[PDB]
């Protein structure tokens, strides 16, 4: 077989995810390979597998991970490693996708001379660089009237902001200009402050999708920018698991309280308020919250939110915090009431300018109206706490929408927007020791984006195959649609969850049991963890992920009793509070349903548009400049879906050669008898001699298309021929010189 | 082999005897075969030697009589040309490239051996006429 | 997309609306009127028959018939008129586009469900439908999976025990006493005070008196002593012609006949004692969870004081050690519709509908097997 | 009804 003496293979290892080994004895088809390791090992071939071969070294280090003739995990994890460590090249294609690695170190590559260097060049002309994506988006926008998107995905901290910043700097410089980039950059402090959280694995994890769309005029000067947001993680406001925090702004606010402006708010320390307290981790190292507050207000001022409105915003957030402390005493399983003269509610009503006795009444009662007649009826302490928390979530989400709208008012330029290019920062696939409703939603939005990606790539390769006049069916569509139907179809997991909210005496045990009854054996993608009746497993594109049921029915509930809003709109103490709501079914929709709807808006926004993809990875946990760790890298190359992109590309014809470059490599195999001066037909003859099977290569007009493993086989046989020739020559000469010393010895 | 061949081969063998015992080392056997017109690879020499270990290859000594069957066994152009055409298509070969391939592939030789054989045969551009070089080294 | 209709035909009120929302948006009496006097003016647009709120407005010149007596549909074409009026006039929705959910009392004749089904498929062409037991829906309403539902509308009263989502059909009690026949008793006791309401339009006035002025006496005897001894208990009401009528002890004396059906002449014991005799037909492990929930449903349980009277006399019958709890949500008049509103919006339920295919295959017989 | 009662 391909395994021989002088072979090389990758073998798995604990401390670098793969290591090289040289195959010390030729293998014949039985449970053993003798291997030599840069010293000696014997390695079981085990059920069967064979270890992944190692690519011939003329292919390693090139600009494109699909240029490798063996496509598998350790080849990627090798190329990205050598190219990052040795060359200090941080950008690399994987087919369409650009992969970018965070160096944690400044570099000269963003210089303006290079901005000029990329402008006007096609993707073939140059090495990969972010400007080579921006340039393609620009010229496609000009070429063909359609709008263009750029889509950026990675663990937070993998540099999605810096990637966007240099992207838009390309537009500003290439177009000429009007000072947008300064404004857009200056917005980021506040949207980090309201939008990001600490997480078990990360700090300044962003919990929402931020879409920045740069508008161009008919000159293709930059007009200006809009911003939209999707997929905000509302449930974090009221619930955090251990070592998580609430959105930063609550802790910036509480840490500020000693400042005079906030004296009125009566803010305690961050461990006093029930919404900050729960996850038990008030202080982050490497940040001081009290400075970050100042930086937030300074960004608000630069974006032109007046100090009156800023004090409004902080009022409302102190409202949300104080609202959290309200305590309900049950009088019955039917009914609950607030303790008399209970202080948190007194402070909330004073802050918000409403009657203590109205909020006291409406928090604990709900109102139902027939056509003619209306009833006020009490509700249990559970329904009361669910409603208070739904009011907290609904305020926060509206406040977030209002801040985003003021930012837009400062970013817009008042000119017809002829077309736009839009830059999407979104989180990648997520997995922890524990997975919960937030992770479930994040992974479902990634299943949707991954489907869009696959379908676009399939269209592109159909266009290229018609361009080389090759019949299509040879490449075929791998599809994650059955996992999407598993999640979001009717009788899917989300459907059965929204059902279980309204069903009487719903609980996570009866939910898990509904899931098992519906799916347990009927779908290959759903599985039950062997030892638990409270968890379930979904086989997502990246990997299997296990979710606990134990949270979801708390987190998924939104219902907002309209009367509590009609109370808040009556507030006249300050302008902002009615201004938030000013704007019926939405008050019934559960969090999961709002997430689906926000995701449908996003996918329609992107299907309007033609995407380009960027991926970002942290190479290590400790920000060490230009150091790379295989065990984080393989994690993120799964999470970013690159390792299935390559798997999907490995079926089909990933290796492509032009006939001229094919001669330039492989004249050595051909006899001068076999060479015609028709090169294309020469190759059609030769390759059919050399590779037996018409399947494994397609001829086309200007290129040859190869199945993966074949160009490696050609390199093997080329190296063997060239070695055999070297042997013949060197033995001939060395025998002659030995004979010549014998000539001296006779003499 | 006839008496004349056996006499010429024994005489040649004894000229290579550097100890006076009428013997050569195993490691010289290949040298004697090459001096006697054979062009064996190191692998072929070790095979006819019985794949000796380093110790007996370096110190066990054999006389002509034990060597002779091996020479006999060893004894029993267009490919050479194509082999040179491998490194071409104007009929030339870089001297630098030939040096590299001879010092890095196959049964690698020393740079000094390559300099010795290549001396005077490469031109100012650094090109070798390989048909002439081959005829020269085969004579 | 499409949202099922949820429709409760009741006796008296029809109440109907779309699934997945908070309250009915059509509520109107299931009454059909025909004119009985001679039409004199020419060119008036005089109209064969009136349904619902029209028949209430014109009732002076109409005979009013109820097409459902004791949860059995007795006249079929007056019922088709009422459904036609509900879908086209009240909801203004074409029924071909919406599944329909229909509501019925237990232990009533099978032919009732068969005809309801045959009409909904053949003449309305409803794409799918279902027929649900009124009592089961009141637990979806109150947010429980256990309890003994005591439900009384116009017409039929019934008890249905439910435990962890299993009905216990051997223990179902049904009683024809409730609601209408309180009104027919109220007319006879009013006659004793010298007022005479005979015609079908006058009954609607009696029914409104019953809704305003009747209340359940907590102890029946002490209050008859009190009202005999005093005027403090006496309230007066104004008829549509501005006459005024005065009602004393009688106003509590009317709803007492729910607790002592002997007055009207029925055989059986009052609602308290069919409720207790219903709990006693259940196996002993679950009684403690049934006494902990008694759920009232439907408008005949809206008299003031009926919850406290129930809790009192069931506590007097029951073993001493236990909590008897009565759950009487202030909205209970609508509980059957609210429960059906919840049920028809579940996704698990979307397999339960009888679709038109299965009807065309197997005919109206299917309802008995495929539905409960 | 059909027997034991008027409806
Ligand atoms: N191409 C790059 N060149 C230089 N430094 C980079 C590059 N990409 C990322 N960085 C560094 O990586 C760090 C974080 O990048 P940045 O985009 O600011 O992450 P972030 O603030 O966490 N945004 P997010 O990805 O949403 O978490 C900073 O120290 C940057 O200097
Ligand atoms: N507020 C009320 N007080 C007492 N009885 C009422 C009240 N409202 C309705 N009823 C009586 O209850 C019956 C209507 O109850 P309802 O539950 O609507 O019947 P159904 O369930 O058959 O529609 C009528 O007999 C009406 O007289
Ligand atoms: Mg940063
Ligand atoms: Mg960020
Ligand atoms: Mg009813």
């Amino acid at each position: 077989e391909l395994y021989t003496k002088y072979a090389r293979v990758w073998i798995p290892d604990p401390e670098e995810v793969w290591k090289s080994a040289e195959l010390l004895k030729d293998y014949k088809p039985d449970k053993v390979l003798q291997l030599r390791l840069e010293k000696d090992l014997e390695y079981c071939l085990d059920p069967k597998e064979l270890p992944p071969l190692r690519n011939p070294d003329i292919l390693v280090g090139e600009n494109d991970l699909t240029a490798l003739s063996y496509l598998h995990e350790p080849a990627v994890l090798h190329n990205l490693k050598v190219r990052f460590i040795d060359s200090k090249l941080i950008y690399t294609y994987c087919g369409i996708v650009l992969v970018a690695i965070n160096p944690y170190e400044q570099l000269p590559i963003y210089g303006e001379d290079i901005i000029n260097a990329y402008s006007g060049q096609n993707m073939g002309d140059m090495d990969p660089h972010i400007f080579a994506v921006a340039e393609e988006a620009y010229k496609q926008m000009a070429r063909d009237e359609r709008n263009q998107s750029i889509i950026v995905s990675g663990e937070s901290g993998a540099g999605k902001t810096v990637s966007a910043k240099y992207a838009m700097r390309y537009f500003a410089t290439v177009s000429g200009s009007a000072n947008v980039e300064e404004k857009v950059l200056a917005s980021n402090p506040i949207m980090e402050s309201i939008g990001n959280a600490k997480t078990t694995r990360n700090d300044n994890s962003s919990r929402f999708g931020k879409y920045i769309e740069i508008g161009f005029d008919k000159r293709y000067r930059i007009i200006g920018a809009n911003m939209r947001t999707y997929l905000l993680e509302k449930s974090r406001v009221v619930f955090q698991a251990e070592e998580e925090r609430n959105y930063h702004i609550f802790y910036q606010l509480c840490a500020s309280a000693a400042l005079p402006e906030f004296k009125t708010l009566r803010l305690g320390n961050a461990n006093y308020f029930h919404y900050t307290k729960q996850g038990g981790s008030p202080v982050i190292d490497g940040i001081d919250d009290a400075k970050e507050m100042v930086n937030t207000r300074q960004a608000c001022t630069l974006l032109g939110i007046s100090d009156s409105y800023q004090m409004g915003i902080f009022r409302i957030l102190a409202g949300i915090l104080h609202l959290g402390n309200v305590e309900f005493a049950s009088r019955d399983s039917d009914s609950c009431a607030i303790p008399p003269k209970h202080d948190p509610l007194t402070i909330f009503c004073d802050l918000m300018g409403v009657d203590y006795e109205e909020m006291a009444h409406w928090l604990c009662h709900r109102k139902l109206a027939t056509a003619t007649e209306t009833y006020i009826k009490p509700i249990s302490k559970l329904h009361a706490i669910n409603a208070r928390d739904a009011l907290a979530k609904h305020i926060y989400a509206n406040l977030f929408n209002w801040i985003v709208d003021h930012v837009n008012k400062a970013l817009h330029s008042t000119v017809k927007q002829h077309s736009f290019i839009g830059v999407l920062d979104i989180y990648g696939f997520e997995t922890f020791e524990i997975n919960s409703f937030e992770q479930f939603c994040i992974n479902y939005a990634n299943e949707k984006l991954q489907q869009q990606f696959n379908m676009h790539v399939f269209k592109l390769e159909q266009e290229e195959y018609m361009k080389e006049q090759i019949p299509w069916t040879l490449i075929d569509f791998y599809d994650n649609q059955p996992c999407i139907n598993l999640i979001e179809a009717k009788m899917g997991v989300l459907d059965l969850l929204d059902e279980e909210c309204k069903m009487p005496k719903g609980s996570d045990d009866t939910w898990a049991q509904k899931l098992y009854n519906t799916h347990l054996n009927k779908c290959a993608l759903f599985e039950k963890p062997r030892l638990s009746n409270k968890a379930f497993i979904i086989k997502h594109f990246a990997d299997k992920v296990e979710y606990q049921c134990e949270g979801f029915l708390e987190k998924n509930k939104d219902t907002v009793y309209e009367e509590q809003i009609k109370v808040l709109k009556s507030s006249k103490k300050f302008k902002l509070l009615p201004e938030l709501f000013q704007d019926s079914k939405e008050h019934k929709k559960t969090v999961g349903h709002q997430f689906r709807n926000s995701l449908h808006l996003l996918m329609e926004t992107l299907n309007a548009t033609t995407p380009h993809y960027v991926r970002c990875i942290k190479p290590n946990d400790f920000k060490f400049p230009f150091t790379f760790d295989e065990k984080r890298a393989v994690q993120q190359l799964r999470a970013c879906g690159v390792l299935e992109t390559i798997r999907i590309s490995a079926a089909g014809f990933p290796s492509r050669w032009t006939y001229q470059e094919f001669f330039s490599r492989y004249r050595v195999l051909m006899k001068q008898k076999d060479v015609l001066s028709d090169r294309k037909q020469t190759c059609k003859n030769v390759l059919e001699k050399l590779i037996l099977d018409k399947d494994k290569y397609q001829f086309g007009k200007t290129k040859i298309f190869f199945r993966a493993g074949q160009v490696a086989y050609l390199e093997k046989i080329r190296a063997d021929k060239l070695r055999a020739a070297c042997i013949r020559i060197q033995k001939t000469i060395r025998g002659w010189l030995m004979r010549k010393k014998y000539m001296r010895m006779r003499r | 082999f006839n008496k004349d061949q056996l006499e010429e081969f024994k005489e040649a063998f004894e000229l290579f005897d550097r100890v006076g015992d009428g013997k050569i080392l195993y490691s010289q056997c290949g040298d004697v075969m090459r001096a006697l017109g054979q062009n064996p690879t190191n692998a072929e020499v070790l095979k006819v030697l019985g794949n000796p270990k380093s110790d007996e290859l370096k110190s066990r000594r054999v006389d002509f009589e034990t060597f002779l069957p091996m020479l006999q066994a060893v004894a029993k152009y267009e490919d050479y040309l194509e082999g040179f055409r491998v490194f071409d298509g104007n009929g030339k070969v870089m001297g630098a490239e030939l040096r590299h391939v001879l010092t890095t592939l196959g049964e690698k030789m020393t740079e000094e051996e390559v300099e010795t054989v290549l001396a005077g045969h490469e031109d100012s551009n650094g090109c070798i006429n390989y048909e002439a070089f081959l005829k020269h080294i085969l004579s | 997309e499409t949202t099922a209709l949820v429709c409760d035909n009741g006796s008296g009120l029809v109440k109907a609306g779309f699934a997945g929302d908070d309250a009915p948006r059509a509520v109107f009496p299931s009454i059909v009127g025909r004119p009985r006097h001679q039409g004199v003016m020419v060119g008036m647009g005089q109209k064969d028959s009136y349904v619902g709120d029209e028949a209430q407005s014109k009732r002076g010149i109409l005979t009013l018939k109820y097409p459902i007596e004791h949860g059995i549909i007795t006249n079929w074409d007056d019922m088709e008129k009422i459904w036609h009026h509900t879908f086209y006039n009240e909801l203004r929705v074409a029924p071909e586009e919406h599944p329909t959910l229909l509501t019925e009392a237990p232990l009533n004749p099978k032919a009732n469900r068969e005809k309801m089904t045959q009409i909904m498929f053949e003449t309305f062409n409803v794409p799918a439908m279902y027929v649900a037991i009124q009592a089961v829906l009141s637990l979806y309403a109150s947010g429980r999976t256990t309890g003994i539902v005591l439900d009384s509308g116009d017409g039929v009263t019934h008890n249905v025990p439910i435990y962890e989502g299993y009905a216990l059909p051997h223990a179902i009690m049904r009683l024809d006493l409730a609601g209408r026949d309180l009104t027919d008793y109220l007319m006879k006791i009013l006659t004793e005070r010298g007022y005479s309401f005979v015609t079908t339009a006058e009954r609607e006035i009696v029914r409104d008196i019953k809704e305003k002025l009747c209340y359940v006496a907590l102890d029946f005897e002490n209050e008859m002593a009190t009202a005999a001894s005093s005027s403090s208990l006496e309230k007066s009401y104004e008829l549509p012609d501005g006459q005024v009528i005065t009602i004393g002890n009688e106003r509590f004396r009317c709803p007492e006949t729910l607790f002592q059906p002997s007055f009207i002449g029925m055989e059986s014991a009052g609602i308290h004692e069919t409720t207790y005799n219903s709990i006693m037909k259940c196996d002993i492990d679950i009684r403690k969870d049934l006494y902990a929930n008694n759920v009232m449903s439907g408008g005949t349980t809206m008299y003031p004081g009926i919850a406290d009277r129930m809790q009192k006399e069931i506590t007097a019958l029951a073993p001493s050690t236990m909590k008897i709890k009565i759950i009487a949500p202030p909205e209970r008049k609508y509980s059957v519709w609210i429960g059906g509103s919840i049920l028809a919006s579940l996704s698990t339920f979307q397999q339960m509908w009888i679709t038109k295919q299965e009807y065309d295959e197997a005919g109206p017989s299917i309802v008995h097997r495929k539905c409960f | 009804w059909x027997a034991x009662c008027p409806a």
